[PDB]
């Protein structure tokens, strides 16, 4: 869920997550673990969904 | 399963047109999410926006759906995940997922293919088998 | 104001916008709507002069 | 209205020159924001760096004015906007609003031209009339 | 050490710098002389380090 | 002073192969941070992970070593700074500092070259000499 490796989940790493799905960045190789929330390799929707409902 | 249909329109030059993208064949336990890349060519066609169907149902859209369009990559993706924490906002009933909305650049035909699939997952967390059929403008 | 769309409009917006207007950044479309300040169909230095002056 | 002028200089190959970008033609209310996009060739100009002029009169001049540099995209970006809060940084008279820095490389010219305009817009925000005369490093 | 410049030095800027050095994302030239910690002309893992180090 | 050696292996077609980058004459106050950039093919070479080697001693090596893959930039980029905030998690010793992972997609040669050189610095925080020796698969 810590998809920038900073300590703390929140809306940040949410909004880097959603940016990445829809291509407007890339992320670190690190942080593309760390974005894998369901860990099926890949870096998608679903991911996006979990992060979202975790938050709230 | 689930058919994703790129919708196949006519338009004349300097004319903005819609492409809806229809969601065919909707499980019973709907479509939590789903995100996908489609194909294009800016020369041909100039895509200005994109707009959620009517099979969203989150009263407050842009919660549960965004999109992005890239000319220089010759790409534009979809994002959708339901924004209610329950499932209540799924996609259930089959219908117009998107709307694209392109100005006609020259009368070449104009294709919008699929490219790329990520996720694609009913309300119990499980990826649906998904196939695409390909469309755009001025391509018949 | 809400560039990000996260509930709250703060600095994080305004650098989001700046880097924008440079081309540093894209923004998705959701992001695209809620950037253009004055709503004239276009995101420039105009949204960032309005977006900085409600922040101060 | 007002005149954004792109400089025309010359120099030697292996020297590092500088470009003055004019404000011509300021209006009475002055100009509180503007953004622009000039086009360069980066095989024959290697753009290192861009200062403000001295019509900007913020004390803190980053806060009011930023660029950015895409060799690989061959354009330079410029964002002004005053950040008094009252419209008291806003440039209100005529010279140089900027100068490039850049290193020549090859002896071609080096063609520094209008791309794009944005915001262009003075303290009562309306925005203003302009134009571009396109300039660069040994294009005469 | 204030690489976007909105008068906080916090874990944002460290996240940007490496994301920068990492070549994720470009900083605009007023970022970039911030970026640039021990002033060299060069931004790179030496500014990296000593701005971690700052934060810890 | 500081030698970085690509390693050079074989390999078949569709067969994923390690590549490792190797750390050579490290200097008796070590190696605290560096950062540099290696040139590649996508088209001969799909680069799917890169691991830290096992002259990184942090407990947390994410924390100290990171890196990025662009197959439309043609590049890879490493990023290593001790996060110990002591010197203690430095590199000290000579061996493997990443293992590039490769699926080898052609029978042409695949070269990783280097490309850019940053920072690289020991624990006194001064710049060391360093060399770069290109390898890549089936490069012989
Ligand atoms: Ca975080
Ligand atoms: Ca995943
Ligand atoms: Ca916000
Ligand atoms: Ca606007
Ligand atoms: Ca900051
Ligand atoms: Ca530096
Ligand atoms: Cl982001
Ligand atoms: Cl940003
Ligand atoms: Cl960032």
């Amino acid at each position: 869920g810590d998809v920038n490796g900073d300590g703390t989940i929140n809306s940040t790493d949410l909004t880097m997550l959603k940016r990445s799905v829809l291509r407007a960045i890339t992320l670190t190789d690190d942080a593309k673990a760390r974005a894998d929330v369901d860990k099926n390799g890949s870096i998608n929707s679903t991911d996006v969904l979990l992060l979202s409902r975790y938050l709230l | 399963g689930v058919v994703v249909e790129i919708g196949k329109v006519t338009g004349s030059v300097g004319t903005t047109v819609e492409i809806p993208v229809y969601f065919r064949g909707v499980p019973s336990k709907g479509i939590a999410n789903c995100d996908f890349v489609f194909r294009y060519d800016p020369n041909v066609l100039e895509i200005i926006g994109i707009d959620p169907g009517d099979i969203i149902v989150d009263p407050n859209p842009t919660k549960s759906f965004d999109t992005a369009i890239y000319p220089d990559r010759k790409i534009i993706v979809f994002l959708f995940a339901e924004d209610s924490g329950t499932g209540a906002y799924a996609i259930t009933k089959d219908g117009v997922f998107a709307k694209i909305r392109a100005t006609v650049k020259s009368s070449a035909p104009g294709y919008i293919t699929f490219d790329e699939v990520g996720g694609f997952a009913d309300n119990d967390l499980v990826e649906q088998k998904v196939s695409f059929i390909d469309g755009g403008v001025n391509v018949g």
